[PDB]
């Protein structure tokens, strides 16, 4: 990994060493060649996994997500660059510094071989994301979203790192594949059903868990474009990387200690679906939407078979880019507006027929239009869930059918109706927006032709 | 025939020739504990480094 990792340490002295004029040229270039270098991890002709040291190791679950991280970075870049066009120059390179060190740390966490390296990288990436939302954010509120995504984080986090050093206190290392193949099974003890919640609360709150999940329409709403495109993309799949990786050494206890977890997801994903038909905002209406997608993948991790972990790992991906590509077109409006009302801009596919493709090609994602592979992760998650038992059918069935909703409703809202002819500033698409929507949703086109490259590990 | 001593020759550190055997143990002490034995061998580096979490060196 040290090859895709030394290169993108190499785009902070490229950002700060780079031209006034240069900057955003030469880092968003080079940022798409280290995407490139990447795909070297996909030549797995082999059911052993590449181990290519003692720290770093690439698995068919680490990959796919590296490869997102990576492909992420220049999107990001070519996302911050109109609304920090008025910024000095070295609040610009400053504000690439934070997202190339947010890569790195990323790339790190996802690679790492223990679960305590994974540990640390996984609480470094707060520095930068704090800084973003907080220092470059736009109103008031940003401040208190700061600290609710600090201290829900750290909270559920200092249990993990107490776990974690039981877990190596006994025995004798946190080596991922050592801890797989010598994993002995846990006794149902009252302390064990505690070492469970420790090892688990972390990454349940970062999903977001419903009932703990106040932290994330609170982050987005005010965040900066690209602290809405990494949050929703890539560190909501931390929890889910984190639970799949630590839960071999949990068992049997996931069999019994799983039923508040499976039923807040079952349960939840309906109530905050439901949310998204009577939110006024339109950030916080996709925000929504990934609190009742995340459902579904903790209620899938939950239950360990080789469909759920599938579902999962195509859905973490196929949400990556759709959550992402939903974040980016909200975002253009509010460019053009800067208001966040939904109800506010209406009729914009008069003005805007292709942008307003793209927004029908993200919301037919969403709702998980076979044969996308958001529907693959739906269908291979409830798949699972019916086999788990049968009556979760219902609550899936329903969050379905509430999901369609909320997406038409909100492509029905802004891009139909008559158009609110007052908006004079509505300004032509710029190339820049064009080519954010077309890198998030071609991608997405391929990895339907060849899903199986997102299976995950049991398949 | 009595002479007296001078200064200073009272106040002599002299030699006395007994008889009488030298004791040998005469604050009836116990036997000493032994020491921790001591530890044999050269350095070497040490196995696979500071073995410190996951640190390689
Ligand atoms: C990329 C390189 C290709 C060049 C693309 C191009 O030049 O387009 C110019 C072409 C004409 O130029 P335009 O006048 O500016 O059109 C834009 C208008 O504003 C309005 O554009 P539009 O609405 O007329 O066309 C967009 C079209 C969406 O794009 C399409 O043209 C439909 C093509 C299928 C996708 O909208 C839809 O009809 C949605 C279709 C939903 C498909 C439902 C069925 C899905 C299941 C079947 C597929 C699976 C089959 C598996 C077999 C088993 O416009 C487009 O095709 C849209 C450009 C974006 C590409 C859309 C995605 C295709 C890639
Ligand atoms: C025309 C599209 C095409 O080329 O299809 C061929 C190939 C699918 O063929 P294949 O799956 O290998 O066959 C197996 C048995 N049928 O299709 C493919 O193999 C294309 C796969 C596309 C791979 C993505 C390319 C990199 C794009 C940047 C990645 C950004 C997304 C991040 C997620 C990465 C997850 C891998
Ligand atoms: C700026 C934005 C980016 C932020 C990056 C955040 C970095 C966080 C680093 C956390 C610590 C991980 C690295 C420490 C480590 O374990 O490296 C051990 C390294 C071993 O040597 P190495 O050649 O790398 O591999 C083994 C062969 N000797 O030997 C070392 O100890 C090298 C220590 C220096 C690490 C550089
Ligand atoms: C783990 C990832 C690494 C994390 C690294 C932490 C980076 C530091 C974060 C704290 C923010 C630094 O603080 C930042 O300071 C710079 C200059 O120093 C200020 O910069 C701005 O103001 C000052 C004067 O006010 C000018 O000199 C400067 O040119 C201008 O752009 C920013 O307004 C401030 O936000
Ligand atoms: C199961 C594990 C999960 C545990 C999660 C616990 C997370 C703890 C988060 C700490 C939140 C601190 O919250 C802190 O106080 C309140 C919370 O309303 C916010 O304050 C906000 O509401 C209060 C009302 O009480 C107003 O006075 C204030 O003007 C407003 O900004 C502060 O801006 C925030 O700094
Ligand atoms: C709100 C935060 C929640 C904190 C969660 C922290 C995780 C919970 C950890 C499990 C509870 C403690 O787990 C504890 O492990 C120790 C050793 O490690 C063992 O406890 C015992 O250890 C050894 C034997 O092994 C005995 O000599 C000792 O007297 C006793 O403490 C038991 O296994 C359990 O009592």
């Amino acid at each position: 990994m040290l090859k895709i990792i030394l290169p993108s340490l190499m785009l902070l002295p490229l950002t700060w060493l780079s031209s006034p004029k240069k900057t955003w040229t030469n880092v968003t270039s080079y940022s798409f060649l280290i995407s490139l270098t990447s795909l070297t991890l996909l030549w797995q002709t082999d059911e052993n996994y590449k181990n290519f040291s003692n720290m770093f190791s690439s698995d068919p679950l680490s990959t796919p997500l590296i490869i997102l991280t990576a492909w992420l970075l220049p999107l990001m870049l070519m996302a911050s660059q109109n609304h920090l066009k008025k910024d000095n120059n070295v609040l610009q390179k400053l504000y690439i510094s934070m997202l190339i060190s947010l890569q790195i740390l990323l790339i790190m966490t996802f690679s790492a071989t223990e679960l305590i390296m994974f540990y640390i990288l996984f609480e470094a990436t707060l520095i930068p994301t704090l800084i973003i939302i907080t220092r470059w954010g736009n109103q008031t509120e940003r401040l208190n979203a700061g600290i609710y995504f600090l201290f829900y984080t750290l909270i559920g986090s200092i249990p993990l790192l107490i776990a974690l050093i039981l877990i190596q206190n006994h025995v004798g290392t946190l080596n991922l594949m050592i801890l797989s193949f010598t994993t002995h099974t846990l006794d149902a003890s009252w302390s064990n059903n505690l070492l469970w919640l420790a090892c688990m609360m972390a990454f349940l709150i970062k999903m977001p868990l419903y009932g703990v999940h106040l932290w994330l329409p609170k982050a987005h709403v005010e965040a900066p474009i690209a602290g809405s495109m990494i949050l929703a993309a890539i560190l909501l799949k931390l929890g889910s990387y984190g639970m799949i990786r630590i839960s071999i050494i949990l068992d049997p206890l996931t069999k019994y200690m799983a039923y508040p977890f499976i039923l807040l997801s079952l349960w939840g994903m309906i109530m905050t679906s439901s949310i998204c038909l009577r939110q006024t905002d339109l950030k916080s209406l996709i925000a929504y939407s990934s609190v009742s997608h995340m459902a579904l993948v903790i209620a899938s991790i939950m239950i360990q078979t080789p469909w759920s972990f599938m579902g999962a790992t195509m859905l973490m991906i196929a949400h990556g880019l759709t959550s992402s590509l939903l974040f980016c077109l909200a975002n253009s409006n509010y460019e053009r507006i800067h208001s966040r009302t939904m109800i506010m801009a209406r009729g914009l596919q008069m003005v805007f027929p292709l942008m307003a493709t793209w927004w029908l090609m993200a919301s037919l994602a969403n709702l998980a239009l076979p044969p996308s592979i958001n529907l693959m992760g739906e269908l291979f998650i409830t798949m699972s869930l019916f086999s788990w038992s049968n009556f979760t059918i219902i609550l899936m069935g329903i969050n379905i059918i509430i999901t369609g909703m909320y997406s038409m409703y909100m492509i029905i809202t802004t891009q139909r109706g008559k158009l609110t002819n007052h908006m004079i500033n509505l300004q032509p698409s710029h190339t820049r927006e064009l080519t954010l929507m077309a890198l998030h949703m071609i991608p997405l086109i391929l990895l339907t032709t060849s899903p199986k490259l997102i299976t995950g590990l049991t398949m | 025939g009595w002479v007296r001593p001078d200064l200073g020759q009272l106040s002599k550190v002299t030699k006395v020739k007994t008889d009488r055997p030298l004791p040998e143990n005469p604050y009836h002490s116990r036997a000493r504990p032994e020491p921790n034995p001591v530890i044999e061998g050269d350095l070497k580096p040490a196995k696979h480094g500071t073995r410190f979490f996951f640190w390689t060196v």
